[PDB]
């Protein structure tokens, strides 16, 4: 049971795409959230996709970002556009089995965590 | 004849986990979709069944156990877990069939100065068996010396208040938990979905 | 953000006395136990004394036999350990600790076990000739 992120330098105005692919379990029933942490700042919620497929954006910044899931490939994608230097951080995907529409902004409530991939702008 | 899930999930007060409450649900129509098709539950984990298809299932009885624990402890309400809660308070069996549903209740169950009414058993001589409930309050002999009815070092009152405060970190905030056990008995079903 | 600060340690001759202080700040809980523990060099930490916030009830380890007294000043949020008839066996780092109390069936219960919610950094006590 594992989460593996991929897709992280780039400079302002560019686009990057991050993927979270899971092993050892099926991600259909899980909500997947992306959290990021910059040096010297708190860990912050980026975006989340519920088991239903609904999208929620947490950071007022990214409200420029899109999130999607491919149940068939057991993966989730975060599309980052119009990159800025304030978007430099370690990005994490996390999985939690909640109710159908649940997507929580608080990282403490998520069971499963990826390894984390650095995005530098 | 709808099943009284509201009385369970929306009860004003919940039990302490060491004295966890059980409600028998029988002879009614169960609409589980009101639970699963919501944004309300940070934990909604089913064992042996699919959450999307609960309304297709028929059981002789459904048991609804409910109680409050810390957020960091919700993971112990699962088959095969260990820790103070699974070991000494509420133990699920390896072959559990049912759903574990939980949600943050900081808005109802924390108090400035601490809410002391929710307790858990912190000391016990041996682990609980699945679905065992222990409400005894004998002084726990932690060392070789008998306690003889006096509390002291190595002679402990066995229950502990959480003392939830609204400023606690989320891992230390109160979570309400409802465990639905689906009884698999070869007998006439009395709890079926609407269909 | 509870913080515990121990003061009052130092050197003393066998048979002498010391008064330690545990100054608590940031305490938001209404009911709690405060304990004094000690760790002698090369040995495991052990409880010395326990006091309950609501009524000042106390208990002691057997090692203390009547020579130590724990007490609280509520107006100063400070807990004292008066240590009399000190012996070389008493040399140790002394820690104070705070943990949440318990309400059960109309009464409060206070327990200082080896696991406490909050710990001070400790103060050295040395009993020597
Ligand atoms: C327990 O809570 C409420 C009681 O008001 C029931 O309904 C929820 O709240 C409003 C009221 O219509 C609506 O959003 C939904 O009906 C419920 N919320 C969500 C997020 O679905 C709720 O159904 C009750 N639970 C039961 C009966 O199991």
């Amino acid at each position: 049971v594992q989460l593996v992120e991929s897709g992280g330098l780039v400079q302002p105005g560019g686009s990057l795409r991050l993927s979270c692919a899971a092993s050892g379990f099926t991600l259909d029933y899980y909500a997947i959230g992306w959290f990021r942490q910059a040096p010297g700042k708190e860990r912050e919620g980026v975006s989340c996709i519920s088991s239903s497929g609904g999208s929620t954006h947490f950071a007022d910044s990214v409200k420029r970002f899109t999130i999607s899931r491919d149940n068939a490939k057991n993966t989730v994608y975060l599309q980052m556009n119009s990159l800025i230097p304030e978007d430099t951080a370690v990005y994490y995907c996390a999985a939690q089995s909640g109710s159908y529409y649940w997507c929580g902004s608080d990282w403490h409530e998520y069971e499963y965590w990826g390894q984390g991939t650095q995005v530098t702008v | 004849n709808l099943c009284p899930f509201g009385e369970v999930f929306n009860a004003t007060r919940f039990a302490s986990v060491y004295a966890w409450n059980r409600k028998r649900i029988s002879n009614c129509v169960a609409d589980y979709s009101v639970l699963y098709n919501s944004a309300s539950f940070s934990t909604f984990k089913c064992y042996g069944v699919s959450p999307t298809k609960l309304n297709d299932l028929c059981f002789t009885n459904v048991y609804a156990d409910s109680f409050v624990i810390r957020g960091d402890e919700v993971r112990q309400i699962a088959p095969g877990q260990t820790g103070k809660i699974a070991d000494y308070n509420y133990k699920l069996p390896d072959d559990f069939t049912g759903c574990v549903i939980a949600w943050n209740s900081n808005n109802l169950d924390s108090k400035v100065g601490g809410n002391y009414n929710y307790l858990y058993r912190l000391f016990r001589k041996s682990n609980l068996k699945p679905f065992e409930r222990d409400i005894s309050t004998e002084i726990y002999q932690a060392g070789s010396t008998p306690c003889n009815g006096v509390e002291g070092f190595n002679c402990y009152f066995p229950l502990q208040s959480y003392g939830f405060q609204p400023t606690n970190g989320v891992g230390y905030q109160p979570y309400r938990v409802v465990v639905l056990s689906f009884e698999l008995l070869h007998a006439p079903a009395t709890v079926c979905g609407p269909k």
